C-alpha cells in the first residue's frame, strides 16, 4: 500500500523506537517488498512470498514495538500471539488457525471503526437535514432552481446556525421512527440512523479478508520457547508440534473464519526469540526456510534509556506532562532529572531481574505517584522534577533490593 | 360566465365576470374567476367549481415546479392526470392559463389548446367576447387589458349568464 522507501520507513520508525536500526531496516525491507510485488506480472506475483523475519534479542528492547509501529505505519492488520499458547494443545488448547481468525476479527474491528471516521460527517451533513426538515417542513414539492432549496439558507441557514449547540427542544421524525422525542436524542438517534445506509456488508467484511491476505502481520512472540532443549523429550515433541502446526500458516494455506476463507500465502510473519537456551537452527528445517531474515537487537543502555524517556513522540515523559496539564499543573524535567530516572531504572534491572525498557514505566510511575495524587490541589503551579526530586523519591526504593522486587 | 384572455405588446391578460347561475336565478354576483399561480408568474381564469379550481390550480402549480416554469409542459402534464386519475376525472371545468411564454385552454378531456392568437374566450359568453375582442384587436390600437375589459362588457351585455363584475389579471414582460 504505502509507497514509502525503506529509508523513509526506517525514518518514520525512528519516531517511536530508539536505536535497533538493523531490525528497523529488516522490517522496512519487508514492507517495501510488498509494494515491489504488486509491480510485477501474473506469474511472479504468486511465486514471490513474504520474507519472514526472525528477531533475536533480550526482553523489552523494541521487538514488538518495531512490529507494531511497522504494522500501524502501513495501516495493516496486526496480531501478536505467544508461541507457547499452543504447547498445551496436546492435552487441549487453542488451535493455531485462531491466529488467522483473530488477525481477522481485529482486521474487522479495524475496518469497522475506520468506517465510522469516513461516516461521521455524512450523518452530520446529508443527515442533519432530518431535524431541519421538522424545523421548517419543506415546501409541497420543492420547485427547482438548484438554489431554491438553498434560498432559506436565510430561514434555513438560521436554523442550522442556531443548531451550533442549542437543542433539547422535543419534536419528532421518522421502521423509520415516527416516535416523538427530544433532540439531545432525535439528533443523536440520527447519527447512527443515517450512517448504516452508507456502509454496506459484502464489501466491508469482504475487505477485512482482502487486508489480512494482503497486509496481515503476525508476530509470534517467543518462538524460541518451542524449540528443542536437552532437558527432556516428551515436552519437545509437544514444542516441535507447535512448530509443525505453525508450518501451514507460513508455508501457505487456507483457514476458515466466520467472515470467509482467508489465504495466508502473503501474510508477513515476524517471529521473536531470546535464544539463550536454543538457537535459531534448533527450529525445524521447514521453519528456518520460511524465516529467511535474521536480525538481532542489542540490549538497551543507560543512554538508550535516557533517550527513550524523552525522544519518542508521546514518550512516557511527554504523556506525563500532558496528563498533569489536565490538572492545570505544569510539570518539567531537567536533563539531570531524566539522567537519574534512567539511572535508577538501569540499577534495578542490574541488581534484580532485567526487564529492559519496561522498568522505566514502573520507575517513572513510582516517582510521580505523589504529584499524580496531589495534582488537583496544585492547579496552576510549575512543578519541576529535577535530580533532587528524583533522588528523594527513588533512592531508598532502588537501594533496597527486596523492596525493589515488590515496588519497582 | 365569460373568461376572456388577450395578448398584445408584451401584455397578457385574463378577465372574467362574477355570475354563478342556478336555473333562472343568480346565486352569487361576485365570483372571482381569475387568479394567479406559480409565484405570481402564471395567471389563470376558469369556469367551474370553486373547489375544482382550488384543486386543479394547486396541482398545476406543482407541474410547473416539476418543469422549471415551462408553461406548456406542466400544462400538458396537467391535462394528462386530469383525464386519467380515477378521482381527478370527475372535476369539470375550463382552465384558461397564460404566462409570458404563451396562453391556452385545458379541458377535462385532457386537451391543451392554443387559440389562433392567444385569444381565449371560454364560457357561455365566450363567442360574444371573442367577436368583440377580435373586432377591437383588428381595428384599433387599444391595449390587451382595454380589449379584454371592453370585450367582457360586450359579453355580459349579450349573455344572460354573464354579468359586469370583473377580475382582471395582467402580466408585463416585453
Ligand atoms: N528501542 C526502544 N525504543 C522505544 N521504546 C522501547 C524500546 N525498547 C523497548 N521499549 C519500550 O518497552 C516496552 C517493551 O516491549 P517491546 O518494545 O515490545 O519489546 P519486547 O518485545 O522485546 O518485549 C514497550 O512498551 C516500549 O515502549
Amino acid at each position: 500500500h504505502s509507497e514509502m522507501t525503506p529509508r523513509e520507513i526506517v525514518s518514520e520508525l525512528d519516531k517511536h523506537i530508539i536505536g535497533q536500526d538493523n531490525a528497523k531496516r529488516s522490517v522496512a525491507i519487508a514492507l517495501r517488498n510488498r509494494w515491489r510485488r504488486m509491480q510485477l506480472n501474473e506469474e511472479l506475483r504468486h511465486e514471490v512470498t513474504p520474507k519472514n523475519i526472525l528477531m533475536i534479542g533480550p526482553t523489552g528492547v523494541g521487538k514488538t514495538e518495531i512490529a507494531r509501529r511497522l504494522a500501524k505505519l502501513a495501516n495493516a492488520p496486526f496480531i501478536k500471539v505467544e508461541a507457547t499458547k499452543f504447547t498445551e494443545v496436546g492435552y487441549v488448547g487453542k488451535e493455531v488457525d485462531s491466529i488467522i481468525r483473530d488477525l481477522t476479527d481485529a482486521a474487522v474491528k479495524m475496518v469497522r471503526v475506520q468506517a465510522i471516521e469516513k461516516n461521521r460527517y455524512r450523518a452530520e451533513e446529508l443527515a442533519e437535514e432530518r431535524i431541519l426538515d421538522v424545523l421548517i417542513p419543506p415546501a409541497k414539492n420543492n420547485w427547482g432552481q438548484t438554489e431554491q432549496q438553498q434560498e432559506p439558507s436565510a430561514a434555513r441557514q438560521a436554523f442550522r446556525k442556531k443548531l451550533r449547540e442549542g437543542q433539547l427542544d422535543d419534536k419528532e421524525i421518522e421502521k423509520q421512527k415516527a416516535r416523538k422525542l427530544k433532540i439531545k436524542d432525535a439528533m443523536k438517534l440520527l447519527i447512527e440512523e443515517e450512517a448504516a445506509k452508507l456502509v454496506n456488508p459484502e464489501e466491508l467484511k469482504q475487505d477485512a479478508i482482502d487486508a489480512v491476505e494482503q497486509h496481515g502481520i503476525v508476530f509470534i512472540d517467543e518462538i524460541d520457547k518451542i524449540c528443542k532443549r536437552g532437558e527432556s523429550s516428551g515436552p519437545d515433541v509437544s514444542r516441535e508440534g507447535v512448530q509443525r502446526d505453525l508450518l501451514p500458516l507460513v508455508e501457505g494455506c487456507t483457514v476458515s473464519t466466520k467472515h470467509g476463507m482467508v489465504k495466508t500465502d502473503h501474510i508477513l510473519f515476524i517471529a521473536s526469540g531470546a535464544f539463550q537456551i536454543a538457537k535459531p537452527s534448533d527450529l525445524i528445517p521447514e521453519l528456518q526456510g520460511r524465516l529467511p531474515i535474521r536480525v538481532e537487537l542489542q540490549a538497551l543502555t543507560t543512554s538508550d534509556f535516557e533517550r527513550i524517556l524523552t525522544e519518542p513522540n508521546a514518550s512516557i515523559t511527554v504523556q506525563y506532562k500532558a496528563l498533569m496539564a489536565t490538572e492545570g499543573v505544569n510539570i518539567e524535567f531537567t536533563d539531570s532529572g531524566i539522567k537519574r530516572i534512567a539511572e535508577a531504572a538501569w540499577q534495578v534491572n542490574e541488581s534484580t531481574e532485567n526487564i529492559g525498557a519496561r522498568r522505566l514505566h514502573t520507575v517513572l510511575e513510582r516517582l510521580m505517584e505523589e504529584i499524580s495524587y496531589d495534582a488537583s490541589d496544585l492547579s496552576g503551579q510549575n512543578i519541576t522534577i529535577d535530580a533532587d526530586y528524583v533522588s528523594k523519591h527513588l533512592d531508598a526504593l532502588v537501594a533496597d533490593e527486596d523492596l525493589s522486587r515488590f515496588i519497582l | 360566465t365569460t373568461i376572456v384572455s388577450v395578448r398584445r405588446n408584451g401584455h397578457v391578460v385574463i378577465a372574467g365576470d362574477g355570475q354563478a347561475t342556478l336555473g333562472n336565478t343568480v346565486m352569487k354576483g361576485n365570483v372571482k374567476k381569475v387568479r394567479r399561480l406559480y409565484n405570481d408568474k402564471v395567471i389563470a381564469g376558469f369556469a367551474g367549481g370553486t373547489a375544482d379550481a382550488f384543486t386543479l390550480f394547486e396541482l398545476f402549480e406543482r407541474k410547473l415546479e416539476m418543469h422549471q416554469g415551462h408553461l406548456v409542459k406542466a400544462a400538458v402534464e396537467l391535462a394528462k392526470d386530469w383525464r386519467t386519475d380515477r378521482m381527478l376525472r370527475k372535476l369539470e371545468a375550463l382552465l384558461a392559463v397564460a404566462d409570458e411564454t404563451a396562453s391556452l385552454i385545458i379541458t377535462g378531456n385532457g386537451d391543451v389548446v392554443q387559440p389562433e392568437n392567444d385569444l381565449i374566450a371560454i364560457g357561455s359568453g365566450g363567442p360574444y367576447a371573442q367577436a368583440a375582442a377580435r373586432a377591437l384587436l383588428e381595428n384599433t390600437e387599444l391595449s390587451a387589458r382595454e380589449i379584454a375589459e371592453k370585450a367582457l362588457d360586450i359579453a355580459g351585455d349579450i349573455c344572460i349568464y354573464t354579468n359586469h363584475f370583473h377580475t382582471i389579471e395582467e402580466l408585463s414582460y416585453k
